[PDB]
């Protein structure tokens, strides 16, 4: 949409990747 | 951020106040100038709606009114008889 409402920028995407890691780190330990 | 993410003050995982915050961001960046009233009247809105949601947090999780009369009864000694039996016994072996 707009850049200035998306602020800013790369630590928000990185804090999206850590639950993407997390949804495998949380589901592996259930199987262990 | 430490304990639990649905316990946030602004409303960040659990509410939609941060999209109101996004609207505030849209309002405050395109302005080329700066003054005092426009900056500080919306310093209310990032504070006041945030200052009430944590008040509506700690009422229900704790029974607020419980321990905050209990902790005063231990220090200002509201239960007056309930410590004198301690004082009578603690006198005879603090000698």
């Amino acid at each position: 949409s707009e850049s200035v409402t998306c602020q800013s920028f790369e630590l928000t995407l990185r804090s999206c990747l850590y639950p993407h890691i997390g949804k495998q780190y949380l589901e592996c330990c259930g199987n262990l | 951020e430490n304990q639990n993410v649905n316990m946030s003050r602004t409303g960040s995982i659990l509410k939609n106040q941060e999209d109101t915050f996004a609207a505030e961001l849209h309002r405050l960046k395109q302005q080329p100038l700066f003054s005092l009233v426009d900056f500080e009247s919306v310093l209310d809105r990032i504070r006041s709606t945030v200052a009430e949601h944590l008040w509506k947090l700690m009422v229900e999780e704790s029974d607020l009114l419980g321990q905050l009369k209990i902790i005063k009864d231990f220090y200002l000694l509201g239960r007056g008889e309930l410590f004198q039996a301690f004082i009578d016994v603690a006198q005879n072996m603090l000698k």
